[PDB]
């Protein structure tokens, strides 16, 4: 067994959902999605905002609660094969988290860049703002916290102590979501132009830096792999 | 000497100097050479250059080879920065007193607060004599004629040398004893507390008390002597009087303007419409420190620099006298070696290929009208 | 090792002289470049030496090196002339340049381009350092002395240059007339950050208020640069830079 | 022997060469040296720039290569007298370096200050810029790196480990040379005036601070002197 | 990619991190404009557009309407009275190389912290 | 404002000063793609050598 | 011109006149691009009912 086909599903769910979201915004970006006060815009995009927020809060609660309720209490009694299997499942969680980071912080972020760079901003909940700030950002926040809970509750290495770099990796990209307030406080206030390199955007930049903690995260996961699944073979 | 480096379009459209006249060409030490003329602040001021809200009328010479005795804009002395209005014409008069012998390229430059220097045309002025003959007497309000060349120099030297001597004594007091390695080892190996002990602390108190008392006594003496002092005078002079030029009776519309790359010639097409009741003839085209003259219309008598003058560099396709009320389209070609010597042809390298200049239309009676032209400058390669 | 103790003393003296040369001239370079690229303009000319900007800025940017050099020298050798050697090094560099470049290469008068005097501040800083070896007490009191004695220290030199003169209808001090006459091609009048007067300037307080602000900021800069110098005194060896 | 008359030559070469350079710039500062586009300026100063750059690169390569090829491999077999002689030679190297620091960072730096403060800047390679940025700066960079190589390859103290403060002393003043780009990017761009206290110049200021590492350098050299040439006599 | 390759090769060769920050950062700053010159070179061909000189890139920016990006937001070379000769690109390249040295030095240590494997027991 | 037709029919010819009528819709696109793909290929080779 | 010199509580005193903004405005003082017409009294001993 070891690494199962959970990785394929983990990548495929994100790919399918995000391709559908891209199709949705490419269909309703204009023509019910251009004007923020039209009656059809509330039915096509204000509904997007409400359904996605409710579903994301519910899914975050359910996922974190399940991963915390099913936590392994007897971590001392852990065979090295099962520990290596859990290490691979945690690495699958990290792969899903990285895919979510990409989809949220590159694709939809620059999609919003194109959106507001080629139109005039009409509200705080434009189509691309709904797609990026309130869908993709909460999705990778949920995935990062779920991976944190899984690692802490299953991996003997990551248990008995909260990992500082991996905590930074889970929290910094999370702080981008409350940083959306600075984005809007910036465009409505200090930056009355569609400048996209102005300091109002440095809020995401600072917490875009905090995603560099994946370096410490991955060296820590390698150390976790190198306890039971050390081999050997390596270093001989 | 500062020009030929600035952007060509920027030299073309910042400030237009004309009617320049130098009182002397071969000056002696202490003798006065005066630069007069009119400068027109261009309407289409480049946005990258801050508007001349705080502009200082300077002179571009290598060091102070001439002391700027007087300088006026309008009719009043302007020793400090002044505010210039975009589109207005001001006349200036800079009085220079020779100080250093040699051949000096005296330029008339203008400095703007956030836009840098605008060097105007410069004329080679020769000075004969010796620098030691130079005398700069100035009479203060307290009744003392002082020569600025040596005034306060002795007091400055004495005070600086005295303070340096005090510092050298303070350093040498510790330099007498061994300095680096013994003291370092004493500090490292346990408490030193012997490298600084009486009467070293007494000498420290002596130095500190001497410094405080010397400074206080010197300040009191410099308040008794020179009892009347004023702060440094500063502040921009607003409300310069601009020249009240009559409205020109000639309107020139530039329908495209090109220059060959590489080349020394500028091709440009105008639709001159003459109002009033006199026949005009285009005689001169001043673009950027360079005057392209039409020898058949106007000949220079003001001693303009030879390298900046095109005596017959301006060729008009149809330069017959233009009857009043008549409008006509002519091809004006300003070709001269200065166009490449002063790197006017490097406007291709500039991020704004637009030109500006002054056209001088002369009548049969001799009076002239100064009309402005500005248009995009399109290079030609075929 | 060495043959005798006398040869050890002579070797120590030779080392002391050469290392004093090194300290002096490395400071002459670095401190001078720091000063001239932070306070050069007010130091280059006599019509820049005003009562707000000049005395405000000069001590703030000139306590930088003396603080660090004192932090090293006093701590390591109990030698209380780090500030003095920095100040005399800066003065030597400035005067050599004024005489051989400002007045030698060009011909700007010395009474026009003379530098500022700093030895009183250096001496106060060093004496208040050795007396009461407390570094905090030095940063608190000697920095006040350095900030406060700058303008009275330079007053004997620039006092004759502030005599009122009427120049072709306008009131001018001698320093203003020098700046107006001697043409600085690259330095127009408007670059001059001098006291231009304010609607908040109450009474005759421009010089003392600026002096006290400079003394306070000198306290802060001394405190920062003491620790910056504490790092430069390090003897670490990175095995793999 | 011990300290030889190499110190006199070390000071005299700098003094003679820099007095000749000062005479050269005082003769050709004006009149072939005022206008940067005159045919004579290219023959008097553009040639200065090319010859000095070629000679400096060649001399740096030769000096560093020689000092690294003639490195002492058997540092354990070092009599204290020879170690003290090498310490004195290293102190002579430091004296030469300090003389070069002065000549480059005070004399020619304020000479350039006078130059561009009393004329209008005409190019990136004015006479004083050629004299300071491209002659004196590379000269003290060469001397500092040569002293570094000598200390590391001869002194038992400075070997077995790269000295952090002395590395800072050799590199910080070196970073002033690439900081010349900020000087020109400053005057052509952000500072369109001859202001000499403006932030475009803070680049040299920051690395002027790094020359304070001579403090750690000299305490380290004193420690090096105090191994074999300790005496004694001091501390007794 | 040219800057990346220079940075990586000057890193592995001479594994000195300081040497990398000093030389590879110069390479990264200096090879940016020559690296992109083949791509943007065809876009700088002069064109006269209804009376005004324009490059191809200027015509594209003028034609293709960017509703949110007007022309004045463009921080581009607008010319200066201190721009001497043909030096805008090289001087900017050298300034970028120097600031790349500084930013590399800062971010090397910032990354050194992100590589940490610490475990705060009570965040 | 209503527009009828197809986007592929759009033509934007511009004549440069050097004597070349270029269509802005596709001008320099091939050169851009080639250079970007070449540099990406070099980077991918550099990574794969260690991969 | 001051309407009253000896006012009672709640009674209205009105200040009128003309002010001329000087042409040679000092450069250290920002131009009156944003100027507010105030009244200088110790605290609010008079409430500014109207100002034109
Ligand atoms: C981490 C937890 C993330 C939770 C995020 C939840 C977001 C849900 C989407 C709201 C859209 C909206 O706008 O609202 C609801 C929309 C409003 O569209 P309509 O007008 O009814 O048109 C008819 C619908 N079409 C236009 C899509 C055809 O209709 C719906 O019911 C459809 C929502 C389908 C979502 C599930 C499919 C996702 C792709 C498959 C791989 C997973
Ligand atoms: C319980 C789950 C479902 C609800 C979830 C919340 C969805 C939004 C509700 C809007 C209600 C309202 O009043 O609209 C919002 C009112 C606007 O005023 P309006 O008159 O409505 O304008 C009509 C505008 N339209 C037509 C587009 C709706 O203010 C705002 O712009 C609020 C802007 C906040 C920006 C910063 C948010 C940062 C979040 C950080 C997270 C860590
Ligand atoms: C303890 C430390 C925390 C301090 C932070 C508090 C927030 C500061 C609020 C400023 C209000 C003010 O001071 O004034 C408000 C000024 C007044 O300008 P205006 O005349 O309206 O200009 C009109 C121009 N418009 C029309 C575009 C506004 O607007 C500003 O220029 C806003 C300056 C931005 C400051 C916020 C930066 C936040 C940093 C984020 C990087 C992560
Ligand atoms: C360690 C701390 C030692 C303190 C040593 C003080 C020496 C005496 C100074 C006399 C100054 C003077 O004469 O008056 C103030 C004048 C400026 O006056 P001005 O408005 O420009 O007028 C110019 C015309 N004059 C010259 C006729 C006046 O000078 C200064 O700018 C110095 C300001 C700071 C002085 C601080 C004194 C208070 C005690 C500080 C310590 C607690
Ligand atoms: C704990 C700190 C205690 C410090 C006490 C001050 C001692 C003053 C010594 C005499 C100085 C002198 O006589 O100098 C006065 C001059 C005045 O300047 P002027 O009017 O422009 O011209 C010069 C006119 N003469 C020549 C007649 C002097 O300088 C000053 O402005 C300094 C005075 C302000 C000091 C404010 C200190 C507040 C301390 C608060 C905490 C208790
Ligand atoms: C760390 C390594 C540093 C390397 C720096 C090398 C810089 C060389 C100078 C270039 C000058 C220039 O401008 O170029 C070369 C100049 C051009 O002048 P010319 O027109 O031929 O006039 C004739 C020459 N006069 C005007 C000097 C008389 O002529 C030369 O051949 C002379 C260069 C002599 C340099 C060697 C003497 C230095 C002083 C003695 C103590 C060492
Ligand atoms: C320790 C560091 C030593 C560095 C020495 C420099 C070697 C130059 C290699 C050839 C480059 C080239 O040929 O390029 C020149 C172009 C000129 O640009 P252009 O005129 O606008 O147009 C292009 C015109 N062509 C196509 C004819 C080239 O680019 C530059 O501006 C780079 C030249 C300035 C370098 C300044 C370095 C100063 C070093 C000081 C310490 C000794
Ligand atoms: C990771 C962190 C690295 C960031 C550094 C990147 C360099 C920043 C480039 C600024 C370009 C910009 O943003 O805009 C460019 C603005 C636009 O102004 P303008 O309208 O042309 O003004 C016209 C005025 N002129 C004519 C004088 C230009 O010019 C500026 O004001 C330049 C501000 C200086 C910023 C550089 C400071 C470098 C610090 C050096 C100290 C060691
Ligand atoms: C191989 C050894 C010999 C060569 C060494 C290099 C000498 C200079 C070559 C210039 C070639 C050229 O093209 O000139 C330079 C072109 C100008 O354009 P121009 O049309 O030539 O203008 C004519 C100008 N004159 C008449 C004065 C020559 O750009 C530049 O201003 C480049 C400016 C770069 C400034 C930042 C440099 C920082 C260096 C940092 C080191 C660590
Ligand atoms: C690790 C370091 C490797 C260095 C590799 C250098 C490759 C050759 C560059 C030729 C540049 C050119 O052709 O000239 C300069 C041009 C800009 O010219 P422009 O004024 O905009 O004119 C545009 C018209 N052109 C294209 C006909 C000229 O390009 C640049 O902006 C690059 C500036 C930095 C070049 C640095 C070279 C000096 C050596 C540096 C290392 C010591
Ligand atoms: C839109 C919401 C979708 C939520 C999907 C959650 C799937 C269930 C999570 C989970 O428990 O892990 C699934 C796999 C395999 O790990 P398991 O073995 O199930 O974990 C329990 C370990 N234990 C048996 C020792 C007690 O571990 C993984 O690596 C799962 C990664 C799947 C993609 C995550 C998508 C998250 C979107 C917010
Ligand atoms: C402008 C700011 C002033 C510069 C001062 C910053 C100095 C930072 C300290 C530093 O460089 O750390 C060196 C380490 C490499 O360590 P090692 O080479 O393993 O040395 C072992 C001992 N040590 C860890 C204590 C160093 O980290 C490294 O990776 C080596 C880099 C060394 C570069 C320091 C040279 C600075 C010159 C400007
Ligand atoms: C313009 C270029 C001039 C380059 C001059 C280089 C002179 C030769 C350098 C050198 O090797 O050192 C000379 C002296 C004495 O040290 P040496 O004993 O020669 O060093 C070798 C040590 N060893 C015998 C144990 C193998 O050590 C010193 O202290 C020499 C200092 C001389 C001044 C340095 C000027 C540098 C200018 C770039
Ligand atoms: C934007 C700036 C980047 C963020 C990086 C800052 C990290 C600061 C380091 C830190 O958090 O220290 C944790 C201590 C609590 O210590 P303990 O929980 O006792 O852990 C014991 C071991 N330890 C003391 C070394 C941590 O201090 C505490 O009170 C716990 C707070 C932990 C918060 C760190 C999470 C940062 C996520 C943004
Ligand atoms: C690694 C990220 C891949 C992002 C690809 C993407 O955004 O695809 C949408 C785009 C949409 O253009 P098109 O294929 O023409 O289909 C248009 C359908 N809408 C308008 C709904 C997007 O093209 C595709 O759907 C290609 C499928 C790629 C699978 C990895
Ligand atoms: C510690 C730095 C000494 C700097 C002295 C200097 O720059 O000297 C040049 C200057 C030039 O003025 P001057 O002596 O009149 O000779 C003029 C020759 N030129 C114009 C070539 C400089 O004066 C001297 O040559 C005196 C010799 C001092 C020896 C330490
Ligand atoms: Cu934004
Ligand atoms: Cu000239
Ligand atoms: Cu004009
Ligand atoms: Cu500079
Ligand atoms: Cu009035």
């Amino acid at each position: 067994l070891l690494d199962k086909k959970w990785l394929t599903f983990a990548l495929a769910i994100y790919t399918v959902f995000y391709l559908w979201v891209r199709w949705y915004e490419g269909v309703y970006g204009w023509s019910a999605g251009l004007d923020s006060f039209a009656p059809e815009f509330e039915t096509y995009w204000m509904n997007f905002l409400y359904t996605e927020i409710v579903l994301e809060i519910v899914t975050a609660s359910i996922l974190w609660g399940y991963l915390w309720k099913t936590r392994d209490r007897n971590l001392a009694a852990l065979t090295p094969r099962e520990e290596l299997r859990r290490n691979f499942t945690h690495l699958v969680w990290l792969v899903a988290y990285a895919w979510a980071i990409y989809w949220g912080a590159s694709y939809f972020t620059e999609q919003d860049g194109t959106w507001h760079q080629t139109i005039v901003r009409d509200t705080d909940f434009t189509p691309s703002h709904i797609i990026e700030f309130y869908l993709s950002y909460p999705i990778y926040i949920i995935t990062g916290f779920a991976a944190f809970i899984y690692a802490k509750t299953r991996l003997p290495f990551f248990a008995k102590g909260i990992s500082l770099p991996y905590l930074v990796l889970v929290v910094g990209p999370f702080m981008i979501l409350p940083n959306v307030g600075l984005n809007e406080w910036g465009h409505t206030f200090w930056f009355m132009e569609e400048l996209f390199v102005a300091p109002l955007h440095y809020g995401f930049v600072i917490f875009g830096w905090l995603a560099l903690a994946v370096m410490g995260t991955l060296t820590q996961t390698f150390y976790s792999f190198a306890q039971g699944g050390l081999g050997q073979s390596l270093c001989e | 000497h500062g020009e030929k480096s600035q952007a060509a379009f920027m030299r073309m459209r910042t400030i237009h100097w004309y009617d320049l006249s130098w009182s002397k060409e071969k000056v002696k030490i202490n003798e006065t050479v005066e630069i007069k003329g009119k400068f027109h602040v261009f309407e289409g001021w480049p946005e990258t250059v801050d508007e001349p809200d705080v502009a200082f009328l300077n002179v571009g010479m290598p060091g102070p080879v001439f002391i700027r005795k007087e300088s006026y804009i309008g009719g009043q002395l302007v020793p400090r920065s002044v505010r210039l209005e975009i589109g207005k014409t001001y006349d200036f008069r800079v009085v220079l007193k020779a100080r250093r012998p040699g051949d000096w390229h005296v330029h008339t430059m203008m400095n703007v607060q956030g836009g840098g220097p605008i060097i105007g045309p410069g004329k080679w002025i020769t000075v004969e004599g010796s620098m030691s003959e130079f005398r700069n007497p100035v009479t203060t309000l307290t009744g003392q004629t002082v020569d600025l060349e040596n005034y306060n120099e002795g007091n400055t030297y004495f005070w600086h040398a005295f303070w340096f001597a005090i510092g050298v004594a303070w350093i040498g007091y510790w330099s007498r004893r061994p300095i680096f390695i013994p003291r370092l080892l004493m500090v490292d190996a346990g408490r030193a507390d012997e490298l600084v002990s009486a009467t070293d602390r007494k000498v420290a108190m002596g130095f500190l008390a001497a410094t405080i008392l010397i400074v206080v006594m010197a300040m009191s003496s410099a308040n008794s002597k020179y009892p009347i002092t004023i702060p440094l005078q500063a502040g921009t002079m607003r409300g310069m009087k601009p020249l009240e030029l009559p409205a020109p009776t000639v309107s020139v519309k530039v329908e495209d303007a090109t220059y060959r790359v590489p080349g020394r010639a500028m091709r440009m097409k105008l639709t001159i419409t003459n109002h009033g009741n006199s026949p005009i003839r285009l005689g001169e085209f001043y673009t950027a420190s360079v005057r392209f003259l039409d020898s058949d219309v106007y000949k220079d008598t003001t001693g303009y620099p030879e390298d900046l003058l095109a005596e017959d560099g301006l060729s008009v396709s149809d330069n017959s006298p233009l009857a009043p009320g008549e409008t006509r389209t002519v091809d004006v070609t300003a070709s001269d070696a200065a166009w490449e010597v002063y790197r006017l042809s490097d406007i291709i390298y500039d991020p704004d290929s637009r030109f500006a200049g002054l056209l001088f239309f002369f009548d049969a009676t001799g009076n002239r009208q100064v009309v402005q032209i500005d248009a995009p400058l399109i290079p030609s390669f075929m | 090792a060495v043959r005798s103790h006398a040869e050890a003393v002579q070797v120590s003296r030779t080392i002391d002289w050469m290392a004093l040369f090194v300290v002096f001239f490395v400071i002459v370079g670095s401190y001078h470049i720091h000063a001239m690229l932070t306070m050069g303009d007010w130091d280059f000319w006599s019509d820049w030496k005003d009562r707000r900007l000049w005395v405000t800025v000069t001590p703030i940017v000139l306590v930088t090196f003396p603080a660090a050099v004192q932090s090293y020298l006093w701590e390591r050798y109990r030698l209380p002339w780090g500030a003095t050697v920095c100040v005399l090094g800066l003065l030597l560099g400035e005067w050599i340049n004024r005489y051989f470049n400002f007045w030698g290469w060009t011909y700007f008068p010395i009474n026009f381009v003379f530098p500022a005097s700093l030895v009183p501040g250096a001496i106060i800083l060093d004496t208040v350092l050795m007396l009461s070896g407390s570094y905090l007490f030095t940063a608190i009191v000697g920095a006040m002395g350095w900030g406060l004695i700058f303008y009275p220290g330079n007053w004997p030199i620039i006092a004759p240059l502030h005599v009122p003169v009427e120049y072709n209808g306008m009131l001018m001090s001698i320093a203003d007339i020098q700046g107006y006459n001697y043409v600085r091609t690259g330095t127009p009048e408007y670059i001059r950050m001098v006291e231009k007067g304010t609607l908040r300037t109450f009474g005759k307080d421009v010089a003392p208020v600026s002096a006290f602000f400079s003394a306070f900021m000198s306290i802060l800069i001394y405190f920062m640069w003491h620790f910056i110098g504490r790092w430069f005194s390090n003897e670490r060896f990175l095995q793999s830079t």
